[PDB]
């Protein structure tokens, strides 16, 4: 017998990117290539089946820097790491193969799907 | 809120 | 020109009370008087004005243990520590005072509106 | 998927 919170969920998220993005209780550094990228764990498992691997396992699950595979592309990681906090995708036609690649090996099936739907289109 |  | 996802904070949330469930990446203990809740520090302070002051605190965000008042009853905690996790508010009759009294220490505000119209109702 |  609950009562809802329709915008609660979005509300949450908002503030998880508001936390990420003043660097507030991120306690993971994601590189890719040369780059890095800072993050919250709880958000990476969430979003990503590989992340959920990754953090679930009890010794990497202690572990405040993980190395991607060389092939993934830190542009295609970031349209990502922006998905997983906002919900929204940046595709675009320069993009959505390193997109579907870096969402392929991250284990992100709704992702994927939407990238297979737009290349069959064109 | 609603009446989930 | 993003694309978005509709489901994808819900399903976010949805995997984190599936983490808190299973307590994984819990990194705070709750206490209300004789009892304790494990939470994850980043989705109290997305949730609570209270607890995104207390963990963005240089001194407190390191705190395992944070005590509430003992006013505070352990039902309404966990009562609003699920509407956290699940946007789904448990209010009824019995805990309606103890639940708006609990939201309005622990600042949450749509919570405490929506306490406010049910006893006006009433 | 929708445009927001
Ligand atoms: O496409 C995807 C997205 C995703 C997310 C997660 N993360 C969880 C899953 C469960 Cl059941 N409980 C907790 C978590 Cl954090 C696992 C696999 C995948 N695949
Ligand atoms: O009723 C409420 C709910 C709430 C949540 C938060 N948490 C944040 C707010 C901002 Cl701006 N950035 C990041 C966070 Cl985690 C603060 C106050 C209140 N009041
Ligand atoms: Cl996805
Ligand atoms: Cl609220």
């Amino acid at each position: 017998s609950c009562i809802q919170f329709t915008r609660h969920a979005s509300d949450v998220l908002l503030n998880l990117n508001r936390l990420r993005s003043r660097d507030i209780l991120t306690d993971v550094v994601i590189v890719v290539s040369r780059e890095q990228f800072r993050a919250h764990k709880t958000v990476l498992m969430a979003c990503s089946g590989l992340f959920y691997s990754i953090f679930t396992d009890q010794l990497k699950c202690n572990l405040s820097v993980i190395n991607l595979d060389p092939e993934i592309n830190p542009e295609g990681f970031c349209i990502l790491l922006d998905f997983m906090y906002t919900s929204r995708l940046n595709l675009r036609e320069g993009n959505i193969m390193a997109v579907m690649a870096t969402a392929m090996y991250l284990q992100m099936e709704h992702v994927v799907d939407t990238c297979r739907k737009f290349i069959k289109a064109s | 809120w609603v009446i989930p």
